[PDB]
């Protein structure tokens, strides 16, 4: 019965681990997104001049 | 008895830290954001002469050369900005699930049905492409293939295991195993230290290229799992099901961040890709449309529905200035926005 | 001066019935183009052919106007010999271009249902194309007779005929009897023997239940019998009206007798451009949804 | 300007080699067999022949100068609603089951609801072989074994007129294997208008005519999907 | 998240009755055809019954058609298996399983060994 073992094991080893709060992550990918979305054609469609798909 | 007792309460115990780490919702957050409003992509071009249904494809480092594989036993590389077919390789076995394009350019990587993960040159001296390794090792068949770079290749495969493979040996360096289910798709982070893979057990896995083990499972999900991708940061990723769900997982969060779901909405999920920037997500349905929503709002922001089937591959190019996607309609399409 | 040829019904009948005719294909005629094309866009080769048919059938409806006209004056043609040559000849030739490709329509669906796995080669977008050029180019060229001869006439009556004169000569018998033979029986008979191996090949079939069998024969049936009856009463009274002439040239009175049955029957034939689009489109169930399916779009 | 010309030339070669390659892809049919380890699809295949972790084995055969492929899958775990998925486009199913095994009638039957079911599979007409005759033949006759206690509607089951009972064939065997047939088809018209068919036939490992089989098969499949192509259905 | 836990079960002689239950969480159960399968000692995953999402379908095997009777309560999200007129030869390990996807007919790999969504089991003697 090592696969008890195993997962036991391998569940304690995703335990122990650091966490960061909800907020603090969905504050860190609206700063990413805000801070790329001037770079994406696809949210902000640039000009047809520079678009190779023109 | 003992350890099944101990590993329920331990699971207890990581859901009382979970909820513990959770203070708000990424709705109340984001509440306040401006929302992206309607984006209406147009099909800049359609690319043609796929035998049969394509299941794979994959974009390249030059964001203008896109390989893609059908299972008429095509592994076809085109040239976006002229439409032009660049090379057509003839597979050995037809019925090719995934395929994926060297950073570097120089190889090509497909596998399906075969427990063989095939490896061409498309830089030989010749001139000719050939197929430089057969990888294999693998108990059932190949579902997702990608490069860390032109002698690592991380392969998922219906054993339930992921594999680490050195191409010159032809071996297998490393094998991930955890899941119970078969592992349907792999994403890379943007640092190639760790990736996700998700495994048709209403759960996704991460993993270090490194250590080969599994650090953290999240099992938001209801059903199995097709799909998956990194946000760009590389810090969270994004799960499909055919529980016509998607979801966001946060690494340091370690539990489910955003649900993009919708009534309307009862297929599952065949492929999801970030943009660029992370704030539209797109994912391809069973109902032959591809939806694109705001990945912090989680409302539905556009809708291509443009395929006669179901949507099998969605690809975004590494500068977010197309998207392609292909169905099971022998044709790839690539949309862009208009200005 | 000629016979002394005269209907009560030939201001009347003709011109309703074209104007019928013209109103009710117009609309059906494009709508099966447009449905044959997206047959061809799906890669069927069927569409093609779908598709010359239809044009076919348009162009006889775009000539039919003036036709209403020289029906409406009483059998007077009064816009010059050239727009007889042209009109005309389209209107006389067509239908059988038209009966052409339902036989090669019939033809492809005998080799698809009867020989499923033997005639890839021929079965082909392409080789569609290729036969529908060879057909029309065949049709306008074994119809050109006309082109090489006068046709408009004034009579000692009133009626200035064109592109007919009853005091047939030669040439017009001979070609009006080539249209009875080849232009008409034969490929009847061949579309009527491509429909018989098909039921055949149904019947064997295991996979179709007896209703869809029935209506597969309903269907092959009306092909078949509407066919015949557009096209039998003009081409029955056109090989009379040759035999008489070439043992008994000089016999007007056969000639005065069915003048307006011929021309009657003459119009009947216009009932095959409106029931080829009705035949061979709007009667299947993928067809009509096509045709809804572009009606809304082009309504909104 | 020069490379853009050899690049176009270079897609036109592709495009002609592609258009071979497609005029030879519609000159050959696909098929997927599928069973499990009780029915002898392997000994089909070894039959058939006459005309390493592989994960799934190719078979190429030639009836009437048509070319068939059939597809086993070899090495996969015994989950399958996936990988399945893959056969959306065969020209058909070849099912096989071992008819002289009660026990596991049902699991079987249950495989067949499946893929009668699948939403990738209501196009599929399923091609169903009841393999191994002889030893469902000896069983019936020997009397140890009763189809009654797997299914008891069996005893209220009567052999049908429709029967075309081989010559010297005993009543109990031909009423037991038309019981199978039925009990099969009754799933097969559960569900799918016109869509897919199934194909019952009594077969044995041994045989020559299975390739035949297969072929009318095939060929009734294709004359009915031309027959709702070319609109006349 | 998805669990299916199966309660109930026992030594139980033969003819007497026996109510099993499956409690279902981390999943809509409205939106899932459920079915009971068996694993009898040395045998392998045998196939019971199934019962569709409304409970309007139901389906039975041969040896349990007549004797057992299926019911999902949606209120709950649960599933019931009573069982009546036990036989020697029922005795195993039962396990409660739900279909792969939601919204099919489909029901594939309920049988197939280290299923994902299937409950652990509960034990029947007789
Ligand atoms: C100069 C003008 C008056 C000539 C008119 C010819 C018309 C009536 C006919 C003759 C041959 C016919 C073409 C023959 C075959 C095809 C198949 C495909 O390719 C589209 C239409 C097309 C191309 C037809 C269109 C109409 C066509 C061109
Ligand atoms: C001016 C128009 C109305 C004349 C055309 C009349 C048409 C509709 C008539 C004439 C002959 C008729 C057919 C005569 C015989 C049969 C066989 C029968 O089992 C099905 C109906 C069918 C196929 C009839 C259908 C309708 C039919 C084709
Ligand atoms: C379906 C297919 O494969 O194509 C066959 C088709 O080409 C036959 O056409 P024909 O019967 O020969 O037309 C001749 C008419 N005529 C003589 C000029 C009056
Ligand atoms: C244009 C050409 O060369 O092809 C002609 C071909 O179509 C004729 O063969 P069919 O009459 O269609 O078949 C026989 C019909 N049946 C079975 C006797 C009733």
């Amino acid at each position: 019965i090592a696969q008890a073992r195993k997962l036991v094991e391998q569940l304690k080893m995703e335990a122990n681990i650091d966490r960061i709060k909800v907020s603090k992550a969905a504050a860190d990918l609206m700063a990413y997104c805000e801070a790329h979305a001037k770079e994406d054609p696809l949210l902000t469609p640039v000009p047809a001049s520079e678009n190779p798909f023109r | 008895d003992q350890l099944r007792q101990e590993a329920e309460q331990l699971k207890n115990q990581i859901r009382d830290a979970r909820k513990a780490c959770a203070d708000a919702t990424l709705s109340q957050i984001t509440n306040n954001i401006d929302p992206v409003g309607r984006i209406q992509m147009r099909t800049r071009r359609t690319l043609r002469g796929h035998l049969a249904k394509i299941y794979a494809m994959h974009w390249g480092t030059d964001s203008r050369l896109l390989v893609s594989a059908s299972q008429d036993g095509k592994l076809i590389i085109w040239d976006s900005y002229t439409t032009n077919k660049v090379h057509a390789i003839p597979l050995r076995s037809s019925w090719v699930m995934t395929c994926a394009y060297a950073p570097s350019g120089n190889y090509v990587a497909c596998g399906g049905l075969d427990n063989i993960c095939s490896i061409y040159n498309l830089k030989t001296r010749e001139g000719n492409v050939r197929v430089s390794r057969e990888l294999a090792g693998h108990t059932g068949y190949l579902s997702c293939c990608r490069f860390l770079d032109d002698n690592q290749i991380v392969t998922s495969s219906g054993d339930t295991t992921c594999a680490l493979w050195d191409i010159e040996t032809g071996q297998q360096t490393t094998t991930f195993t955890g899941h119970t289910g078969d592992v349907m798709s792999l994403s890379l982070a943007p640092d190639t230290r760790l990736f996700v893979s998700g495994a048709c057990d209403a759960s996704a896995k991460l993993w270090d290229v490194r250590e080969g083990m599994c650090r953290q499972t999240f099992t938001g999900h209801e059903s199995d799992i097709n799909a998956i991708c990194f946000f760009p940061n590389g810090n969270a990723f994004a799960t499909g099901s055919d529980d016509a769900t998607c979801r966001l997982f946060d690494l340091r969060a370690d539990q489910e961040l955003m649900t993009y779901s919708h009534d309307n909405i009862i297929c599952g999920i065949t492929s999801v890709s970030f943009s660029k920037s992370g704030r539209l997500l797109l994912a391809g349905y069973d109902d032959f449309n591809c939806n694109v929503w705001d990945a912090l709002k989680a409302d539905r922001a556009g809708v291509l529905a443009g395929h006669d089937n179901r949507v099998s591959c969605l690809g975004v190019t590494d500068d977010g200035m197309a998207v392609a996607t292909g169905s099971w309609d022998s044709f790839l399409k690539i949309w862009n926005g208009s200005s | 001066e000629g016979c002394h040829v005269d209907s009560r019904v030939d201001h009347l009948f003709p011109p309703s019935l074209y104007i019928f005719v013209i109103g009710v294909g117009l609309p059906t005629n494009c709508l099966a183009l447009w449905a044959a094309y997206r047959q061809v866009q799906q890669r069927n080769e069927l569409g093609v052919y779908l598709m010359n048919l239809s044009i076919a059938d348009l162009l006889y409806i775009c000539t039919l106007p003036l036709w209403v006209d020289y029906f409406l004056h009483h059998d007077n043609w009064i816009h010059g010999p050239g727009s007889c040559k042209l009109f005309g000849f389209i209107f006389y030739t067509n239908i059988y271009i038209s009966i052409a490709f339902l036989c090669c329509i019939s033809v492809d669906r005998y080799l698809a249902v009867a020989h499923p796995l033997r005639f890839a080669r021929l079965r082909r977008v392409k080789t569609a194309v290729a036969v529908s050029s060879v057909v029309w180019a065949t049709e306008l060229g074994a119809n050109s007779a006309p082109l090489f001869h006068d046709e408009l006439f004034r009579d000692r009556y009133n009626h200035t005929f064109c592109f007919e004169k009853f005091p047939m000569e030669g040439w017009v018998a001979w070609m009006n009897l080539y249209r009875v033979f080849v232009g008409f029986l034969f490929p009847w008979a061949l579309m009527l023997l491509s429909y018989r191996g098909i039921l055949r090949a149904v019947r064997g079939s295991v996979s179709t239940e007896r209703q869809e069998k029935a209506k597969i024969k309903r269907l092959a049936l009306s092909l078949i019998a509407i066919v015949l009856v557009c096209f039998a009463p003009y081409h029955v009274l056109l090989l009379s009206r040759s035999a008489i002439y070439l043992g008994r040239p000089w016999d007007c009175g056969f000639e005065e007798r069915v003048f307006s049955a011929y021309h009657s029957s003459l119009a009947f034939t216009s009932l095959n451009c409106v029931a080829d689009p009705i035949l061979y489109c709007l009667v299947n169930e993928g067809a009509r949804s096509d045709v809804a399916k572009a009606l809304h779009n082009l309504l909104r | 300007s020069a490379e853009d010309k050899a690049a176009v030339e270079r897609s036109k070669m592709i495009e002609k080699q592609l258009q071979k390659d497609k005029q030879v892809y519609r000159a050959t049919h696909r098929l997927l067999l599928l069973g499990a380890d009780n029915s002898g699809k392997s000994t089909i295949v070894k039959q058939m022949r006459i005309y390493k972790t592989s994960g799934i084995f190719e078979t190429k055969f030639q009836v009437d100068k048509v070319n068939f492929h059939m597809f086993d899958v070899g090495a996969q775990r015994d989950e399958r609603r996936k990988w399945i998925q893959c056969f959306n486009d065969v020209t058909a199913i070849i099912f096989v089951v071992d008819s002289s095994d009660y026990n596991r009638l049902q699991e079987a039957l249950n495989d067949f609801k499946s893929i009668w079911n699948n939403r990738w599979l209501r196009t599929i007409s399923v091609i169903l072989f009841l393999n191994k005759q002889d030893l469902l033949a000896e069983k019936v006759l020997a009397g140890k074994s009763k189809i009654e206690d797997y299914f008891p509607e069996f005893a209220r089951y009567t052999t049908p007129e429709d029967a075309t009972p081989e010559p010297g064939e005993d009543p109990r065997v031909t009423r037991a294997k038309y019981f199978i047939r039925d009990e099969f088809l009754r799933i097969s018209t559960a569900s799918g208008d016109g869509r897919h068919y199934c194909y019952p036939h009594f077969t044995c490992s041994v045989d020559t005519e299975n390739a035949r089989r297969i072929f009318n098969d095939c060929r009734d499949i294709i004359q009915r999907m031309h027959l709702r192509q070319y609109e006349l259905l | 998240q998805v669990q299916l836990q199966e309660s109930g079960g026992g030594l139980v002689q033969p003819g007497g009755s026996l109510r099993l239950s499956c409690a279902a969480s981390g999943f809509t159960f409205s939106n899932y055809k459920m079915n009971w399968v068996r694993q009898a000692p040395g045998k392998g995953l045998e196939w019971v019954s199934d019962i569709s999402q409304s409970g309007a379908s139901i389906s039975y095997t041969g040896s349990v058609k007549g004797r057992f009777t299926i019911s999902r309560d949606n209120a709950k999200n649960t599933l019931y298996l009573q069982m009546n007129s036990l036989k020697p030869e029922d005795t195993a390990v039962y396990y409660c399983a739900r279909c792969p996807a939601p919204f099919t007919r489909d029901c594939f790999d309920v049988t197939s060994t280290t299923y994902a969504y299937r409950g652990q089991g509960t034990q029947v003697t007789v």
